[PDB]
């Protein structure tokens, strides 16, 4: 009969749905794939950490072609390259300018801290943009130290500056008016973004007061 | 009625197929993790990417960046506020766990007479407290195999040694045989925790007498 | 009526299976699909290249699992050398024929005129039958510069092969003068290899083009 | 040979559209799915609480593109009111049969013992054949209280009426007393409606009781 | 052969109809777009969360708070640094450009002897400048549908006035007219941008003398 | 012949791959559905602005009920209440209690300042937590605001405080030493996370010098 067969058929399937059911089980349990965001992570941290060709003040083409410029013919407001890496996004980008990025490590003053290394903090408060610019900003932050653990206190200096391009490195010192004040030097280059190698220094001499590797914040 | 229904079966016999094909799928699948893979990248790099801290000393996380004393800081209990050590991830112990026998070619400088050849280090036993994470005291065999004249032998000897959490490091020396042979040390930072490097040493000389790179046999 | 309740039932079910089971070939393929592949493979390269080296310049790192240094001549005898098979399961041969390379100038000490481009077209390409390792080419040199008085242009003619395992192809000097190029490739990835113009004998180095396969 | 080199190529074709096809139906149903309807619909109700209502208390908002304010009383006649036809496409009537609702107290002036929890359970439930509005409700409040002396326990039986449109019940006081509970809910979502206990002439409130459905 | 050929079509005609309910469904999803709902929630609900700020006063945006006088505000050039104006969003011609058709029903007071009804808003003109967002005029015909003695009859009158970008108002005045029938007016937030909130009122009085919610009706 | 209809076979097919193309074309023209996570940020932001029934320091049990517990008792480290509606991570959770949330808008001040009303930010710099501890933070943090546009300076007063659970408000004052020193209002209650209604005020009376509502950052 009719309706027969069926009762059976309905079976065939309902256990195809079981043996796969049982599958996408077993596909659970491992893992899923991470996020070509992970991949891209990679190459990142690698990418930043090599000799680049040129000596001082020079910095290649995004591009393709190595080719070395010098640093300050940025911007023309026009593509001082031939290439125009410049005009890609890696560039010009938004974060990299953002301001008010922090950076942090362990300050271990060679010099002054008789105590026990603390935290520094040199964080980004102003850097001026205009509309187009490709380019490094000529900016404002504020560097602060730990007194101590005890104290809960905390030197916060005023700083003036900025980020040089070529370099990777960001440079300030004490606005002013304070006639001490001290200042930092940052250097990029992992080629990360997030990861520098800071020092605080006398903004006299650029001699180096203390050193702290720091991450972002 | 009796076509479109003994129809709708050519029409499900093939899901059999598809459904046991996929299986096969889903075989290969678990052998390439992706998550995995990318694990074998991060290692490999992290291992490229020295110290800047001083030997036997330890470096704190991201947090801060210090130098803390080896020994002080694997405590057992937290050596720092922070702590890194306390952070379950690294005092995992499961991995670090001996029992694993270890294989692979030892490279000879020559030392010893005879020709190239592979060793064999399986770890015998493994006291430590209940915890104890930092030191791990162990017995194990060494085994190699190499030509005679006659056929295939292989010298085994019995040693004895210790683990350092910190100094990734397994020290096998040899208990007390008359062969004495020369023992044994490899260190962790492969970047696989599966994987080490060795040498065979000297006690006195403490010179390296061959280079031996070994990796952990599945148990199955 | 009865019939047809009956006969809807197995169809919409035969799919709703369908859908679970090329959904899992899609998460397996996900796993091996080429693409993350080469991509991962790409970025074990960049750490192969870091450190003293496992085998010698010379000497090629089989793999793996367990290391084994073989002679660049060495390896693909056809004898094999390696447990692994490297010497036989690269599938394929960088080195095709007839491709066109442009190379960008960055850095010319080396010409007069320096150009600001350099194509490279491939005339021919022989293997011996018995040498994998190395493969045989022609190559033209095309330039297009322009002199003081007047325009040039030049298609200097040199042979040159492309070894297997340094991925570096060796263009043995038109000139009689032992200007030579030497493009050392990524490979596949990147057809885009450097070029460095060297003095052939000295091997100093002296301009340095950065060749893009042409499509 | 011939034959089946042919025959292969239209089933792995079949298939690789009745997935473009079934991958459609899916951002399809995602735009239709109830669990975000209710979800946003939910939203609505919110928006439609604030403010100096549209209808009256009393009046009913047909809705919606153009509002018109009936009667709570008025729908739902049979006539149609509302163009829209609210007052007949709401499709289900929030008041079963059966149900059982515990209550947890959390502001008690109003019995002496003030109990824990307090259960509603509904006998009978029958609407009037000529009118929807009004749903008539037989209920039973259970309590299980302790008393100084003993345990008390008491299932005082009531009647009540259920709301349209309010989704209102009222159950007339079991008491002399005149004590009787008022809940209102949000009706399906959540049958968690909350429970006053006033005094039915005053309208006094003195007494909130969340009510959860039990299930 | 034959059969497994012949069979495999009873496998693709099931794709022809397949497909095809498919593009109902593919019709059915494009009726509800969730981006569009929500869109209504979030205005709905901006619609329940007064000014702080003082009236024909503009709010600045999130980074600052601001109040700024309307005239001056919507220069035309940048009011403020930020400016808030300047971006796209709000400025965008196109969601308020007239030639829209508006209806909705007309409750009175019953300053008009007449039974509630509907009216028929459409925008006839609209000068500006080229640019020229502040203000827009704007000539309109105002129609009801009402019943004299007799059949349905129409009552249009033709309106001029303006848009107010910032009042978010539309002011519709008669023409001269013997009717002179009364000015309708027109806010717009009702958060959707289609639907507006009218009065019709008198310009002496400057009383309401009934309310209207209109809606665009569709242009197709 | 075999090799034959096979010919339009595969040609029916072709067909069906566009007929489908031509679908899943049209469908990417209309947009994707935003992101449950869209939904959630409504129920949000909605949920935050209506009474609740407790007079001052009581809060309400998160869950089911209703019921009003006094603020203090919290923690008892174990659940004051019945409902155990604490253990529950919404009130335990983490961004909620962490660190170094700042937040900003623009200060109006009736009193002092004779310039056009500048920007105000109040932002945490350190907050007390044990493990366990489901509740509010016992903090420190700082107070800047723009001297001018022109001058590009900046006033920076450190703070010292708490954050009420049950008020939803944020109290800060001068930490000391300044005398005078100025001192932080902030209502949370939309019932939002980010956003605040700050008053500037005077750390003595607690009197309103300046009012600025803000957001985070």
């Amino acid at each position: 009969r009719f309706q027969y067969l069926v009762k059976n058929q309905n079976l065939h399937i309902d256990y195809l749905a079981k043996k796969l059911h049982d599958i996408e089980e077993e596909y659970n349990k491992l893992t899923h794939d991470v996020d070509k965001k992970t991949i891209r992570q990679l190459k990142a941290r690698i990418s930043n950490l090599e000799e680049h060709h040129c000596d001082e003040h020079e910095s290649e083409c995004r591009g393709d072609v190595p080719e070395c410029i010098h640093d300050l013919l940025f911007c023309d407001g026009e593509k001082d390259c031939r290439d125009g890496s410049d005009e890609d996004p890696e560039t010009c980008s938004l974060n990299i300018t953002h301001v008010g990025s922090s950076y942090t490590g362990l300050a271990t003053w060679t010099s002054c801290e008789d105590l026990n290394p603390d935290h520094a903090i040199v964080t980004i408060t102003a850097a001026h943009r205009k509309s187009f610019f490709p380019n490094r900003v000529w900016l404002r932050a504020t560097l602060s130290y730990e007194l101590d653990e005890h104290d809960h206190t905390v030197s916060t200096t005023q700083l003036r500056g900025f980020y040089n391009f070529g370099k990777r490195e960001l440079l300030l010192a004490p606005l002013k008016g304070q006639s001490e004040g001290y200042g930092v030097i940052c250097d990029f280059n992992l080629g990360d973004d997030d990861h520098a190698d800071c020092k605080i220094v006398v903004p006299s001499s650029l001699f180096v007061c203390a050193h702290f590797n720091a991450q972002r914040y | 009625l009796d076509p479109r229904l003994g129809a709708n079966a050519f029409l499900i016999i093939r899901l059999d197929r598809i459904i046991e094909k996929l299986r096969t799928k889903l075989d290969e699948a678990e052998k390439i993790d992706p998550e995995h893979f990318v694990s074998e990248i991060d290692a490999r790099v992290t291992k490229i990417e020295g110290t800047h801290c001083e030997k036997r000393t330890f470096q704190c996380g991201g947090n801060e960046q210090e130098c803390i004393s080896d020994l002080l800081v694997c405590d057992g209990h937290k050596d720092c506020h922070n702590a890194h050590d306390e952070d379950p991830d690294v005092c995992d112990t499961s991995v670090v766990k001996a029992g694993n026998v270890f294989s692979g070619t030892s490279t000879w400088h020559g030392c010893l007479a005879r020709e190239d050849h592979v060793t064999r280090i399986t770890i015998t036993a493994s006291k430590r407290r209940k915890f104890f994470t930092a030191r791990i005291w162990l017995r194990a065999l060494v085994e190699s195999e190499l030509e005679r004249h006659g056929e295939n032998v292989t010298s085994s000897f019995n040693a004895k040694g210790y683990y350092n959490f910190a100094s990734r490091r397994l020290i096998l020396l040899p208990t007390d045989d008359h062969d004495d042979h020369l023992a044994v040390v490899c260190s962790f930072n492969r970047g696989d925790n599966e994987r080490a490097e060795c040498h065979r040493v000297t006690e006195a000389t403490l010179h390296q007498c061959a280079d031996l790179f070994v990796t952990l046999e599945e148990h199955d | 009526q009865s019939h047809d309740e009956i006969i809807d039932k197995l169809i919409e079910r035969t799919n709703k299976i369908t859908t679970s089971i090329s959904h899992v070939e899609s998460l397996l393929d996900d796993r091996l699909d080429p693409k993350r592949i080469r991509k991962a493979g790409s970025l074990r390269h960049r750490v192969e290249e870091l450190e003293d080296p496992s085998c010698d310049e010379h000497e090629h790192q089989c793999g793996g699992d367990d290391p084994q240094c073989i002679s660049k001549l060495f390896v693909c005898d056809g004898h094999n050398d390696c447990r692994n098979g490297e010497d036989e399961k690269d599938c394929t041969l960088p080195t095709k024929a007839g491709d066109k390379f442009i190379g960008d100038v960055c850095f010319d000490h080396c010409t007069k005129r320096r150009p600001e481009h350099m194509t490279l077209a491939f005339e021919s390409s022989s293997i011996a039958a018995f040498f994998t390792p190395i493969a045989d080419l022609h190559v033209h040199i095309e330039i297009e510069s322009e002199t003081d008085e007047d325009e040039s242009e030049v298609s200097m003619p040199a042979d040159g092969e492309y070894s297997f395992a340094d991925h570096r192809l060796t263009i043995h000097p038109p000139e009689e003068d032992g200007l030579g190029l030497v493009g050392e490739f990524d490979g596949y990835n990147f057809d885009r290899f450097v070029g460095h113009i060297v003095h052939e004998l000295s091997e100093e180095v002296c301009a340095e083009f950065i060749f893009h396969r042409k499509k």
